[PDB]
């Protein structure tokens, strides 16, 4: 009740002293999930790189080293299917983030967008009623009637 | 190293959660502060404190009754067919 306009135009302004923390804390979320999605491209390429370790490897028509070139490959697609699938679940977290900030800033302008709507009935109410203070206080209602009071002394 | 990678891999995770659960969580907080929920309604309750006083005015000046608003309906007809009828009369 104490001032709070001056609170509304504040606790809205307060509202940036945090929606940005969501802009770099989101932004925090992203580049560990595009550096492991570079470092699965490594492990995937590091994959592909036994590729070639295990596509030539046979050729003279041999087995053996060829037997255990993937051997170290599971190991590698193993950290791939895991680490591939975290990647997979990791798309929802962003996904979903990114909206509550569109849908934040949306509302949050709207917000602040009716925020002034609201200062500015405020201030048509407060024109609304200032108009009527000095009109009431001059007219005597009868009461005192000392435009005709005085008038009839 | 795989492991302790791994788990600093994952340590690192769970505080980017951690922000964004912050984030999440710290969107909210100025939000629901301002929002009254209707208990003070200071948004509103200071709009009705106001509202008591545009009925004092109406109680003091006459606002226009069924009756009044009939008076200057009737009378904004006679205005409309009086003033009609002095064009017809001119244009003849």
């Amino acid at each position: 009740q104490e001032a709070p306009e001056d609170l509304l135009e504040r606790l809205l302004g307060e509202m940036e002293l945090e929606l940005i923390e969501l802009r770099r804390a989101l932004a925090q979320t992203i580049a560990t999930f595009k550096s492991t999605e570079r470092q699965r491209d490594a492990q995937q390429l590091i994959a592909q790189r036994w590729y070639e370790k295990a596509q030539a490897a046979l050729d003279r028509g041999n087995e053996q080293l060829a037997r255990e070139a993937l051997g170290q490959r599971q190991s590698y697609q193993s950290h791939t299917e895991a680490l591939g699938k975290s990647l997979g679940e990791q798309r929802a977290l962003v996904e979903q983030v990114r909206g509550q900030l569109q849908k934040l800033e949306r509302k949050y302008l709207e917000l602040k967008s009716q925020k002034n709507l609201y200062l500015a009935r405020l201030k048509s109410a407060i024109a609304a009623q200032k108009i009527e203070e000095i009109a009431g206080n001059l007219d005597n209602a009868s009461a005192s009637s000392l435009f005709e009071r005085i008038e009839t002394k | 190293e795989r492991k302790y990678l791994e788990l600093k891999s994952q340590k690192n995770l769970y505080l980017a959660r951690l922000k964004s659960a912050i984030a999440a969580q710290k969107i909210e907080e100025i939000a629901g502060n301002l929002d009254n929920a209707s208990a003070s309604s200071l948004f509103e309750r200071i709009e009705t404190k106001i509202l008591e006083l545009e009925a004092e005015r109406e109680l003091l000046n006459p606002p226009p009754s069924p009756l009044d608003k009939k008076f200057e309906q009737w009378e904004e007809q006679q205005a409309v067919e009086a003033t009609l009828a002095a064009m017809k009369a001119r244009r003849s």
